[PDB]
């Protein structure tokens, strides 16, 4: 119903640049100020830009301020980051935010996020992951629960999604952080415990997203 | 500019407690001061404007108090969901820094994982390379030892572990420690397993296969 | 939902005291109020955002700021609005906007808005009191 849909973000070779934008549906943008805030895996929240309501008004971080221009379009509802001469301090996951900060409370009781948009700032290659699966067996069966799963392989950037089933099994799923490697590529598992009882009745597939090489691999895991 | 400090780093409570989180500005805030609440793998929520103003739709036991350099926020009756990560911020004074952050963990009950060995597939086995995957399930506390043994040699540099953040229902953690060997490493060998050593075992637990079976 | 105006022209003259009102027309859904005026060029229209006597919709919406301009923001509990315009001049004359957006939280946003003309008179044609 509402939302903020964004883009533009990925891989980007360091000193290049790279134009982001958020677009709200449900509500529109013309009344509020608008923020991006980013965020590097594993670290603290980090506010990059703000703009009021009639573009009048404008902050940055001090580490952006030159490099990176915000700007909106409030006839198509958008909000842009013009991002120039990245470095890899830059590779974060960007949101785009309707909070507080040049809006004078209008209106900071109601919040609204982006899904956030990771941009990875890197000379190495977009690589696809290789999924395999990491099948349950009879002798790996403990107290009725069979563990099974999908090792997601050498890809780069970040990030993969995993998901089971087209999204029908949730409960029981664990899917670890990503590990990098020291060939530079990074490998994830995701893992799924479900009755032992279950792997004649049921079947069972991951569907691994990679948005940065346009890579959706659904793998079956079958006993083994 | 205006600096935030946050304090404690970590708060480690058991449900029902009381959660007291601070935020210290380095000047007098204009009470433009805001906390956020981050929970894994999604965007922060708005929790508290204005120091003290419930963002819509936040629970009572969510309340910001204080005023010039010196902002709380206490938690009353401490869930297991509100495992997160809040961040104070004032908005006030363009740069609209982010204080470093508090987590909130959660206690519980000493939990023994479940573990579970997996072999590689054959189809990764015709790349050159095998994986091998111990998985550590649903444990509490998060410390755990995972070696690797190779026909019963210690193994050492070969492995990498991952662990995920505390569960919103469960307050447990899992891991997996992945042991990476060439394949022709692989097939020189019969007996793969991994030892697990955690509080909730009184004594190591030992999974293992042999290649092929 | 809808928002009424009962009054689409005002003709006040300098010095006097004026009310300008709005009628919001009716579980997580809220309304937020607010007021601000056309641009003062050849055609006025609501689609233009400017503060009156320099004080934003922000600073508006639903105190000791807007009484140091000689303005008060206020409601009732029926959907009554109102901003009243204190000790006028020939230069509050203009098109004034009652502004309301309703918020189903994190679900969606309506916004509707009111005009009327409020004219400030001076001189041998100007009218007696607010009318
Ligand atoms: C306008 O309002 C002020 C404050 O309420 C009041 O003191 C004053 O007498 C009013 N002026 C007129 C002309 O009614």
């Amino acid at each position: 119903e509402v939302q903020l849909v964004e883009s533009g973000g990925g891989l980007v070779q360091p000193g290049k640049s790279l134009r982001l934008s958020c677009a709200a549906s449900g509500f529109t943008l013309e009344d509020y100020a608008m923020h991006w805030v980013r965020q590097a895996p594993g670290k603290g929240l980090e506010w990059v830009s703000g703009i009021d309501w009639n573009s009048e008004n404008i902050g940055y971080a001090d580490s952006v301020k030159g490099r990176f221009t915000i700007s909106r379009d409030n006839a198509k509802n958008s909000l842009y980051l013009q991002m120039n001469s990245l470095r890899t301090e830059d590779t974060a996951l960007y949101y785009c935010a309707k909070v507080p900060g040049y809006s004078g409370g209008w209106i900071d009781a109601e919040d609204d996020w982006g899904q956030g948009t990771m941009v990875t700032v890197s000379s190495a290659s977009t690589k696809g992951p290789s999924v395999f699966p990491l099948a349950p067996s009879s002798k790996s069966t403990s107290g009725g629960t069979a563990a099974l799963g999908c090792l997601v392989k050498d890809y780069f950037p970040e990030p993969v999604t995993v998901s089971w089933n087209s999204g029908a099994l949730t409960s029981g799923v664990h899917t670890f952080p990503a590990v990098l490697q020291s060939s530079g590529l990074y490998s994830l598992s995701s893992v799924v415990t479900v009755p032992s009882s279950s792997l004649g009745t049921q079947t069972y597939i991951c569907n691994v997203n990679h948005k940065p090489s346009n890579t959706k691999v659904d793998k079956r895991v079958e006993p083994k | 500019e205006i600096v935030l400090t946050q304090s404690p780093g970590t708060l480690s409570l058991s449900p029902g407690e009381r959660a007291t989180l601070s935020c210290r500005a380095s000047q007098s805030v204009s009470s433009y001061l805001a906390w956020y609440q981050q929970k894994p793998g999604q965007a922060p929520r708005l929790l508290i404007y204005g120091a003290s103003s419930r963002a819509t739709g936040i629970p009572d036991r969510f309340s910001g108090s204080g005023s010039g350099t010196d902002f709380t926020l206490t938690i009353s009756r401490l869930e297991p969901e509100d495992f997160a990560v809040y961040y104070c911020q004032q908005y006030g004074s363009s740069p609209f820094t982010f204080g470093p952050g508090t987590k909130v963990d959660i206690k519980r009950t000493v939990a023994a994982p479940s573990v579970f060995i997996f072999p590689p597939s054959d189809e990764q086995l015709k790349s050159g390379t095998a994986s091998v995957v111990c998985l550590l399930n649903n444990f509490y506390p998060r410390e755990a030892k995972v070696q690797w043994k190779v026909d019963n040699a210690l193994q050492s540099g070969n492995s990498q572990e991952s662990v995920t953040e505390q569960d919103s229902k469960d307050s447990t953690y899992s891991l997996s420690s992945t042991l990476t060997l060439s394949k022709a490493d692989y097939e020189k060998h019969k007996v793969y397993a991994c030892e697990v050593t955690h509080q909730g075992l009184s004594s190591p637990v030992t999974k293992s296969f042999n290649r092929g079976e | 939902f809808k928002v009424a105006t009962p009054y689409s022209l005002y003709v006040c003259p300098e010095g006097q005291n004026v009310t300008l009102t709005c009628r919001l027309l009716g579980h997580d859904v809220t309304f937020y109020k607010t007021w601000y005026r056309s641009s003062r060029g050849e055609v006025q229209t609501c689609s233009e955002r400017r503060p009156i006597r320099q004080l934003t919709f922000q600073d508006l919406h639903l105190h000791d700021l807007a009484q140091r301009h000689g303005l008060e923001s206020a409601s009732d509990h029926h959907g009554n609005f109102s901003i009243t315009m204190r000790n006028l001049t020939l230069l509050d004359s203009g098109l004034y906007c009652c502004l309301v957006v309703e918020i189903r939280h994190h679900h969606s946003e309506h916004r509707v808005h009111g005009a009327m003309e409020l004219q400030v008179q001076t001189g041998k044609d100007a009218p007696s009191n607010c009318v």
